[PDB]
RNA sequence: UUUGGUGCCCAUGUCGCUGUGGAAACACCUGGUUCCAUUUCGAACCCAGCAGUUAAGCACAGUGGAGCCGAAUGUAGCUGCAGUGAGAAUAGGAAAGCACCAAGC
RNA sequence: CGGUCGCCUCCUAAAAGGUAACGGAGGCGUACAAAGGUACCUUCAGUACGGUUGGAAAUCGUAUGUAGAGUGUAAUGGUGUAAGGGUGCUUGACUGUGAGACAUACAGGUCGAACAGGUGAGAAAUCAGGUCAUAGUGAUCCGGUGGUCCAGUAUGGAAUGG
RNA sequence: UGGAGGUAAAGCUACUGAAUGUAUGAUGGCGCCACCUAGGCGUACUGAAUACAAUUAAACUCUGAAUGCCAUUUAUUUUA
């Protein structure tokens, strides 16, 4: 019935609804999007609905064990001195590639 | 006798007819219709008398459409009883008729015969009747 | 495997039969389900275990039993009391358990002459009913005190039923 | 003489809890005040407002209070609190 | 009325701390939870008391 | 500027019908041996690979079919016979719109 | 004589809130160790075509539909990716408190940010002080039961009280 | 000046009950023949479902005012 992508968008809507209702501090949310070919990340600063930084395989990288999209975004955010975020798995599951991204993000000066 | 087969709530609020005929303003099925110039309550018995008058004088050629219907019930406390201590049982059903509702209407029979049929009808109803014709 | 014959010939065959020029506009057979409807478990005749075991025997899929989603007082089945059983088998199992019917089972039926003239849904599905499970080879004579049949379906990835005709004809089914 | 009646069977009712709106627009409120009392969410909690398990709309920070329209046919009502120029 | 309530007491110090409700007619088992005990200052197993 | 992602908006955003395109991307797809998983199953979740695909999803052009929206006049109610003004009905609109980010431009 | 005597929901109740009558309809004197709390996944009933036992109606797959389904229960309100259905883990169905409000004659009732202790779920943010909300209950006195960094009619205890 | 609301009014293929007609006519009942069961024939009638036209409602609502209300702005007044 569903198209495996509208369904993922729906799970993401669920997650963003919980976040937008619960986030009492102004913590910047860290959205990760998982595609069959590779992966991308962007850090939506809510309460203004603009984007602060981003990363992807298309930073001259290969096809996503590519946790490198974690070290660079960690660097970009810590240059903005926020370092207190909340993670967002899109519609994915906190496992496999997403986990390898999140752990790399944590171990370079983030707090989430 | 016209009567709803079964109603939800047996004892409702009385509906004041002091208005200008929400709905049924104009004749809609026949060439001539009977209009009211003073709103009132006409029960099922009066609708029956009017219907049988129109049918008796109509002959076996034409058609009569009744527009109103005794949707609303009505109560009547039994006699020689003090007031209070409940609400009396429902007795008779009545169709609310606002001022200017085309309630009866006839078709397919000469002009003068229809006018006479309507006059023979409106003398059973309490409402001060009037004759209207279909527009075009 | 029957899948071998399909991926060897059928794609080209049905690609040329209908002017498509898209290698996978050809219909693809997607899943097969098996249901029996073990309703003789009013409360507990054998509590469905015989059905589960035999359906496990016929197919490599582990059987699963469905719970009633309704309440019926006409029988002793209301708001629970799982009845029946269900297999949804695919992969190599889908292609193989299919031919294992058509090449083993249907010649062993009481009378296998013809069907499928009117059994299509009209949206690309098909069904087969069997009146007794004793006919199939993956079973011994011993069974439940009653012998029941099967309900199997063929659902493909096309909605126009004539395409299902074409696919099942290309796969040599008894029409 | 007298007459026979009785058994009304409909002389009962309940206390009317005073559910409704307590802070209209424009009001300066402090955290903890209840804005709206209701049975079921006739008003949704927006931003800087919380919902107490009595489905009670109550504030969480200082600021002006605003009602708003949203929903599939612009028929649902949100309530929210805006911080001052801090 | 129906006296359906019951009382939980800690086992180490045997006070009668907690109060709750349990319907005997269905689950005859004696409740054994583990909750905060003010005397013991920690989460201790509480079991039912008459 | 076009493609993809996504938040805000809640149908003038839909539902559908006819065609056009897929370098980069988005999906399909190919396998399931690994982390992980099905009330059972690599359907799905999750991995690791891009031979083939514009079929389907996605986008783009046209579509006034249903659904949706709906002006003015006039009227009903109102509140001290003038201002207030709906509902229903109608002409008619309508094939969405607002931002930020990555690419080649 | 009869009926009623507290509490809960709708209408009457006149588009804030309130608002009487022997006015119109109906319910309660609870239920659940999961129907609580949390993470994760999933989202109608019905109808039509198609299928052995199998029938109007069990189940099976397919589409269609925009809620007529579900929501422990009365009615109302709210809720279709939810507050509904399934699963794993637990017991926050915590202790000590409480700024600020609601509605109130008094008594009482209701909501609750935030703080300390020590926990559960979870990668984490977060959530959790009983359930989707609204009833589900009864003062004081007297006496009993369990604990005690209280007193103990001169003193030490005890009885008796707190 | 902004806002909660669901009344008056209006409306009912926008649901719930009630409910008028014309067209299509199912469910059936009167007969009716075969056949002893699976069934056919036209139905003066009850009307499933739908279309078209037209209706009613304190406990009906896709819609919906004015007055009144709450708070706030500005002017003036009162120390209640
Ligand atoms: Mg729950
Ligand atoms: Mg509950
Ligand atoms: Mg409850
Ligand atoms: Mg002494
Ligand atoms: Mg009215
Ligand atoms: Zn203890």
């Amino acid at each position: 019935m569903k198209t495996r992508t509208e369904q993922r968008r729906l799970r993401h809507k669920r997650i963003v609804k919980k976040i937008r209702a619960t986030n009492h501090d102004n913590r910047v949310v860290l959205m990760v999007i998982k595609s069959l070919n590779h992966i991308s990340v962007q850090a939506w600063d809510f309460s203004q609905n603009i984007v602060l930084a981003s990363s992807s395989s298309l930073a001259l990288k290969l096809k996503n064990n590519a946790k490198l999209v974690g070290q660079d975004i960690a660097d970009k955010l810590v240059k903005l001195k926020l370092t207190n975020v909340v993670f967002d798995t899109g519609g994915s599951k906190y496992h496999g590639r997403i986990a390898a991204l999140a752990e790399a993000a944590r171990e370079r000066g983030l707090n989430f | 006798m016209l009567q709803p087969k079964r109603t939800k709530y047996r004892k409702p609020h009385n509906v004041s007819y002091e208005g200008k005929a929400k709905g049924n303003s104009y004749v809609a099925f026949g060439e001539y219709g009977l209009v009211a110039t003073k709103g009132n309550w006409i029960d099922a018995r009066a609708i029956e008398s009017a219907r049988i008058a129109i049918s008796k004088c109509l002959g076996k050629t034409g058609k009569m459409w009744i527009r109103i219907f005794p949707h609303m019930s009505k109560t009547k406390k039994p006699l020689e009883v003090r007031m209070g201590s409940g609400k009396g049982n429902p007795e008779f059903w009545v169709a609310v008729v606002k001022q200017g509702t085309v309630m009866f209407e006839v078709a397919n029979i000469p002009e003068s015969q229809m006018i006479k049929a309507l006059t023979r009808a409106g003398h059973k109803l309490p409402v001060t009747w009037k004759i209207l014709k279909r527009e075009e | 495997n029957l899948k071998a014959h399909y991926q060897k010939t059928i794609a080209k065959e049905l690609q040329k039969s209908f002017a498509f020029s898209s290698i996978m506009q050809v219909p693809r057979l997607e899943k097969i389900v098996i249901n029996m409807g073990v309703g003789d478990a009013i409360r507990d005749s054998k509590f469905l275990e015989s059905a589960l075991n035999e359906l496990h025997l016929i197919s490599g899929q582990k059987p699963v039993a469905t719970k009633a989603k309704n309440a019926i007082s006409t029988y002793k089945l209301r708001a629970g009391q799982l009845i029946g059983c269900k297999v949804t088998l695919r992969g190599e199992r889908m292609w193989a358990f299919l031919e294992k019917l058509i090449y083993v089972a249907l010649p062993r039926v009481r009378d296998f002459r013809g069907l499928s003239l009117k059994s299509f849904d009209g949206r690309g599905n098909y069904t087969i009913g069997i009146k007794e499970q004793i006919i199939f080879p993956e079973i011994v004579y011993d069974d439940i005190k009653r012998i029941r049949g099967f309900d199997v379906t063929l659902v493909t990835s096309t909605n126009k039923d004539s395409e299902a005709l074409a696919l099942l004809r290309a796969l040599n089914l008894p029409l | 003489s007298k007459k026979g009646v009785g058994s009304t069977k409909n002389g009962r009712d309940s206390h009317a809890k005073r559910l409704g709106a307590k802070k209209a627009d424009g009001q300066m409120i402090r955290t903890g005040q209840i804005i709206y009392r209701q049975r079921g969410t006739r008003v949704y909690p927006g931003v800087n407002v919380g919902l107490g398990s009595d489905d009670t709309l109550f504030a969480l920070s200082d600021g002006l209070v605003k009602y708003q329209k949203f929903g599939p046919k612009q028929g649902k009502t949100r309530v929210s609190v805006v911080k001052h120029k801090l | 009325a129906v006296k359906r309530s019951t009382r939980l007491g800690c086992n180490d110090c045997r006070e009668i701390n907690y109060l709750t409700f349990k319907n005997v007619k269905k689950n005859p088992e004696k409740l054994a939870l583990n909750k905060f005990c003010s005397r013991c200052r920690k989460v201790v197993v509480h079991k039912e008391v008459k």
